[PDB]
Order: structure tokens, then C-alpha cells, then sequence
């Protein structure tokens, strides 16, 4: 934690609703999903979940 | 010379007598984890296909772990 | 090569503006020239008083 | 209420291709409306080369200030990607290169620019790195060639498509490449794999960006009336609950449907005509109106006759709710097609069915598909020797 | 991910790509970044990714025993890997802390 070892802290704060609703895009694009999923719901329905 | 692929192995497969006697009746309360088998073990040898049309990727292995006995 | 000018090129006067450019199983009854089937079937619905 | 944000860009917009293919017609090509829509887009998305290629085949008079004020606005946004690509190459990274040259491409493929759009792409795909994004490079590659019906185009990106999505199992880009397939299928007068692809992707498509869901249901329909033998159209298209649901607000296409299937064979034939004319309009079956219609009168009669022994020439009129001599003509240039299995004693205006078998329909094939097979390797042949 | 994709892309990928931009600015290349954050939110996902679109040589040092053996014959210091990473450069070298 001393200045000038690591030159960069990323921080990686779980997915919020719209974070998660992306990540629910990209990993449910490789499955067979009937048309009209409503993910945003499925996203709202898991709160604070991680990818 | 190539030899076939079925030979040269010194390790055999279970013939029908060497088959175990137990069943999934003689095995008492275990619904999850026989689930859990089933899904990943016997039934993508024989659902293969239903596995590929879903997108599901089938698990190669299995490890089953926990408290002896 | 040994082109056959010869023989009279007649003129092509074509359409290249792609007049067929398809590729199918392509048969003879496609260009049998008549009317549409809804045009025989109007003419044919008015000819019993219908 | 998301469905169409859910399909992929509409670059080209096809329906720009359906209303070049109307105002090719005869009987509309001066309809006010369709060129008012087709101005509107070109006016728009700043068409030029469109716009040029649109004067050029329909001799239509160029609007020079039109023109010049869409050129302008052509060119200037050219300018402002090239300069947005050249800052990207040398200040950000090789995403932001890529970022740019997808807006070049993007825009070149949206001003009708075809073969520079295509160029675009093809460099745009050179350094693309993620799997997906070549894939929807491939896709508007894709729709680039439906737009012009370019069918070395269609069919590489289909191949490149199908590697791409068996080496990253995307079933999304799957179901998409299916309704592509079935779109170039119907386009190619396929109507059997049409089909097939159009019933897989009956409950999963979302392609917005080709066809509305209810046209792409009628067309799925369309080309299983045709393609599909009485059990599995039953099993998929009748009993098919996307499918009627669909059809609860298409009564037309299920008047149509129904009256084969449940044998109303004079509603059928007026059902036929009306998709008929549909066919004549829609620019995918246009090349095929001709076909597809005459095949369907000849399933419904063959269906008329596949129970029965005999029929009587005013029965078979009765049912098709035509003249006895529509049905005879009818009749008659079909069997000697050898598409219906009967003949016809005129002297009893009766119509005897028979059952060949299927040995001499196949051997009837194999001649010709081999004999087509055997022009192929002899023609090979002389050009390998010259 | 954007904002940690363009924290990690100015990090990473400027310094291999254009390290003309920090020479300019008379600032050192960043050598050293740390991911923050609760597991399975993809900080090797993102790291894998910047690996992946920079050419940059991923490695992942888990410190198991099983791979010593392609590390090097020695195993005495965990540095004896740099050998391999400067045969791979540009490299990331990749740490997850199990805890
Ligand atoms: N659910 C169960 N119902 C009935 N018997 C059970 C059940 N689970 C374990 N047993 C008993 O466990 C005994 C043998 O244990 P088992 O070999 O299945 O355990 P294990 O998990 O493989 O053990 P270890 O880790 O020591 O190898 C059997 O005699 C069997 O009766
Ligand atoms: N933000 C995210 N977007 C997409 N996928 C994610 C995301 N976060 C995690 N994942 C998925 O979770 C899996 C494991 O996450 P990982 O990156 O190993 O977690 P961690 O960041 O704790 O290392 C990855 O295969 C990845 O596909
Ligand atoms: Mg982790």
C-alpha cells in the first residue's frame, strides 16, 4: 500500500442492476432462450450478485 | 505394426460379474446429490444432444467430496 | 487463341443490369406464359354466378 | 415492448431493398407513397451513391440540390471518421481503432456505399479481436448481401458465420444465422430447409432487423404449407402454440393455413390467390410467386386425390368451387408434368388415382441429378485438358 | 466493466502500445496494478481480457508446485520466472489472492 508500488487500484464493486443485466446478456447469449426473456427482471431479481 | 486401441491396457473394465449389488433404492436419502449425478454423469452420456441443442456444456467430471463414510 | 471470328458474332444488345443472375433447380413450367391464378380464379368465380 | 431494440442494426434497412423491388414492378412503379417512403429514407441515412444507383435504374430526375447537400453531408462525416481513426491509431488503443473503423464501415454500408462498405469490413474483420464482434462484422456482411440478393456474398458470410459460431457456442447468433438461412433459402427458391429453419426459429427469433415477427410467422408459414408433409405440419404449424398465437391476429394467413389442412378446398383457392398476389409484392418471393402458387395447387389437389380411388371431375370442381374445364386443364398439365398421381377418363369425367412407386421416382432423380453430376466432371475434364 | 476496462486499458495497453505518450508527459510506465474487489466480479476476466487484446503473454503465477517444473529446475526464487516472462514480452504477470 506504499505510494509507488502499485501504480494503479481498480476496484471491482459487484454489478449493480444495470451491470448485472449486461452481464446476464453475455452469458445467456450462448444458450437456447425462447424470445422475450425479460432479463431486467431476472437482474432485479438477484440483488447484490456477482458475475 | 499399430496395435488397436482397445488393447494394450492393463487396466480392464468391470464385466458384468464385477458389477456392485447396490442399487439407488439401497442407498438411503441422498436426492440432491443423486440429482447432481445423474445430471452430470448419466444423463449427458445418453442426452448429449438435448445438451447441445439447450447450450448447456456438459461437465467432463465429476468430483465427489465430503466427510468419510 | 484460335477465336472462331469466323462465324457473325450477332449482337448482344443484352440487359447486364443482372436480368436473371439466380441460381435454382430451374425447370420449363416456371415460363409458361398465362395469367396469374388470381386472375383465373376471378374469372372463373363470376363464371357460375357467384 | 424491447423487441425490436433487441435486434441487430439495421444497416442496410431491408425494407429500402423491398421498396427498390416495388417501384422495380410495373404495377407500382408510380406509386406516390412508396417513393415518398424510399425519398424519405435516402433523405434520411444521406444515401448518395443510393441515390445515384436510384436515378441511374429508374431514370428519375436528380434533385442537384438534394444531391449536393447529401454529398456534402457524405462527405463531410467521412472526414470526421477518417480523422477520428487517425486520431485512435496513434493516441488510443487498437479497440478505439476498431470503434472507428466500425463507424467508417457502418456509415459507408448506410449511404448504400456497397463496395466500399464491404472493404470497410473486410479490414474492419482483419483486426478485430473478440469473436462476437467478427461474427457481427460477418452478420452485416450478411445483410449487405440479402440487400443486393449478392449470393457469393451470402453464401461465404453463411460458411464464415457457421465456423464462427461453432468455435464460440453463441446459440443467439445461432437462432439469427438460422433466420438469415431461411431468409436466403426462400430467397433461392429452398422452401424445404426455409422451413426447417423458420420452425426452429419460430420461438427464438429476434432478428427485428430483417422482417417484423408477424411477417416472418407468415412467411414461416408460407413455406411449410409447402415443404412439410401433412403428420409434421400438423404436429409443428397446426398445433404449433407460438405459431396460433401469431395467426389470433393474422386471420387471413390462418384462413389460409386451415382450409388445406381442414380440407376446404374452395376457401383455399381463394385463400391461394390472395397469397398469390402477397408473393407478387414481396421482393423474397417475387422469382417465385410463379412457383410456389402452382406447386400449392398441386399438393391441394393431390391431397383431394390421395384417399380416394376415384373422383368424378364435378366432384373435384365442386370442391375447388371451379369449372369442370378449369379442372381438367388443371389436371391434365399436371399429370403430364408427372406431378399427380392419376389419370383422367374424359369420356366418364372421372378421375383415377395410382400408385406408382417410389423406386421409379427415385430412379427418375438419380438420372437426373447424375446425368447433371456427369455434365459437371465431363465440362471439368475439358477445361483440365486445355 | 467500462470504466475499470479504460483504468486497466490506460494502464496496460498505453504503456506497451505507445510508451511515447508517458515519455512526453515525463512520467514513469506503470508496472504494478492491483484489482480490488468481492470474487467472481472479474478481475481475472478483465485481466485475461487485457491480456488478450494487447498481445501482451498472460501469465498466471498461483505459486503451485505442479507447474515448478516448466518455471525452472531451481525453484528457489519466485524471479526465476522472469526468465520466462522476458521470453515472452510484452507479459502480464497474474496473482489471485484465494484468501
Ligand atoms: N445414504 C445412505 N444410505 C444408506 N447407507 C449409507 C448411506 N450413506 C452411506 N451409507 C453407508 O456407508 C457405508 C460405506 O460408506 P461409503 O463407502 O459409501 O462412504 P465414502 O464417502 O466413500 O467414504 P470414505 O470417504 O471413507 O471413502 C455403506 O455400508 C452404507 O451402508
Ligand atoms: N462483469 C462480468 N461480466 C461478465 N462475466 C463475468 C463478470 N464477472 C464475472 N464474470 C464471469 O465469472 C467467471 C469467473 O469470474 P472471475 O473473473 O474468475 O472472478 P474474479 O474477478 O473473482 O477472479 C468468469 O468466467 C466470467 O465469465
Ligand atoms: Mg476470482
Amino acid at each position: 500500500l506504499r505510494p509507488g508500488r502499485i501504480d494503479r487500484k481498480i476496484e471491482f464493486p459487484p454489478p449493480n442492476e444495470e451491470a448485472r443485466l449486461d452481464i446476464l446478456k453475455i452469458h445467456s447469449r450462448k444458450m437456447n432462450l425462447t424470445r422475450g426473456i425479460n432479463l431486467r427482471k431476472i437482474a432485479e431479481l438477484m440483488p447484490g450478485a456477482s458475475g | 505394426d499399430v496395435l488397436p486401441p482397445e488393447a494394450d491396457s492393463s487396466i480392464m473394465m468391470l464385466t458384468s460379474d464385477q458389477k456392485p449389488d447396490v442399487m439407488y433404492a439401497d442407498i438411503g436419502g441422498m436426492d440432491i446429490q443423486k440429482q447432481e449425478v445423474r445430471e452430470a454423469v448419466e444423463l449427458p452420456l445418453t442426452h448429449f444432444e438435448l445438451y447441445k441443442q439447450i447450450g448447456i456444456d456438459p461437465p467432463r467430471g465429476v468430483l465427489m467430496y465430503g466427510p468419510p463414510g | 487463341d484460335d477465336e472462331f471470328e469466323e462465324f457473325p458474332a450477332e449482337d448482344w444488345a443484352g440487359l447486364d443490369e443482372d436480368e436473371d443472375a439466380h441460381v435454382w433447380e430451374d425447370n420449363w413450367d416456371d415460363d409458361n406464359v398465362e395469367d396469374d391464378f388470381s386472375n383465373q380464379l376471378r374469372a372463373e368465380l363470376e363464371k357460375h354466378g357467384y | 415492448e424491447n423487441l425490436e431494440e433487441e435486434g441487430l442494426p439495421k444497416n442496410p434497412d431491408l425494407r429500402i431493398a423491398q421498396l427498390r423491388f416495388l417501384l422495380s414492378l410495373p404495377e407500382h412503379r408510380g406509386d406516390a407513397a412508396v417513393r415518398d417512403e424510399l425519398m424519405a429514407a435516402v433523405r434520411d441515412n444521406n444515401m448518395a451513391p443510393y441515390y445515384e444507383a436510384l436515378c441511374k435504374s429508374l431514370d428519375w430526375q436528380i434533385d442537384v440540390d438534394l444531391l449536393n447537400k447529401m454529398k456534402k453531408a457524405n462527405e463531410d462525416e467521412l472526414k470526421r471518421l477518417d480523422e477520428e481513426l487517425e486520431d485512435a491509431e496513434k493516441n488510443l488503443g487498437e479497440s478505439e481503432i476498431r470503434d472507428a473503423m466500425m463507424a467508417k464501415a457502418e456509415y459507408l454500408c448506410r449511404i448504400g456505399d456497397k463496395e466500399g462498405a464491404l472493404t470497410a469490413f473486410r479490414k474492419t474483420y482483419d483486426k478485430t479481436v473478440a469473436l462476437g464482434h467478427r461474427l457481427d462484422i460477418v452478420f452485416y456482411l450478411l445483410r449487405i448481401g440479402l440487400f443486393y440478393m449478392d449470393n457469393d456474398l451470402i453464401t461465404r458470410n453463411t460458411e464464415k458465420a457457421k465456423s464462427l459460431i461453432e468455435e464460440g457456442g453463441d446459440w443467439d447468433r445461432r437462432n439469427r444465422l438460422k433466420v438469415y438461412q431461411g431468409l436466403y433459402c426462400v430467397a433461392i427458391r429452398d422452401f424445404k430447409q426455409a422451413a426447417e429453419l423458420f420452425l426452429d426459429t419460430v420461438s427464438t427469433f429476434t432478428s427485428y432487423e430483417l422482417m417484423d415477427y408477424k411477417t416472418f410467422v407468415t412467411y414461416t408459414v408460407y413455406v411449410s404449407m409447402i415443404a412439410l408433409e401433412r403428420p409434421d405440419l400438423r404436429e409443428k404449424v397446426i398445433k404449433g402454440a407460438e405459431i396460433l398465437e401469431v395467426l389470433h391476429s393474422l386471420p387471413a394467413v390462418r384462413q389460409y393455413l386451415f382450409s388445406l389442412y381442414e380440407c376446404r378446398y374452395s376457401v383455399f383457392f381463394q385463400s391461394l390467390a390472395v397469397v398469390e398476389q402477397e408473393m407478387k409484392k414481396d421482393w423474397l418471393f417475387a422469382p417465385h410467386y410463379r412457383y410456389y402458387v402452382r406447386e400449392m395447387r398441386i399438393h391441394a389437389y393431390s391431397q383431394l386425390l390421395e384417399s380416394y380411388r376415384s373422383l368424378t371431375l364435378g366432384y373435384m370442381a365442386e370442391a375447388f368451387g371451379v369449372g369442370v374445364e378449369f379442372i381438367d386443364q388443371e389436371l391434365s398439365r399436371f399429370i403430364a408434368a408427372g406431378r399427380l398421381h392419376c389419370k383422367i377418363d374424359k369420356v366418364n369425367e372421372i378421375v383415377e388415382t395410382n400408385r406408382p412407386d417410389s423406386k421409379n421416382w427415385q430412379y427418375q432423380e438419380t438420372i437426373k441429378k447424375g446425368d447433371l453430376l456427369l455434365n459437371r466432371v465431363q465440362k471439368l475434364s475439358r477445361v483440365i485438358n486445355m | 466493466l467500462d470504466k475499470q476496462i479504460k483504468e486497466i486499458k490506460e494502464v496496460i495497453e498505453l504503456p506497451v502500445k505507445h510508451p511515447e505518450l508517458f515519455e512526453a508527459l515525463g512520467i514513469a510506465q506503470p508496472k504494478g496494478v492491483l484489482l480490488y474487489g468481492p470474487p467472481g466480479t472479474g478481475k481475472t476476466l478483465l485481466a485475461r481480457a487485457v491480456a488478450h487484446h494487447t498481445d501482451c503473454t498472460f501469465i498466471r503465477v498461483s505459486g503451485s508446485e505442479l507447474v515448478q517444473k516448466f518455471i525452472g529446475e531451481g525453484a528457489r526464487m519466485v524471479r526465476e520466472l522472469f526468465v520466462m516472462a522476458r521470453e515472452h514480452a510484452p507479459s502480464i504477470i497474474f496473482m489471485d489472492e484465494i484468501d
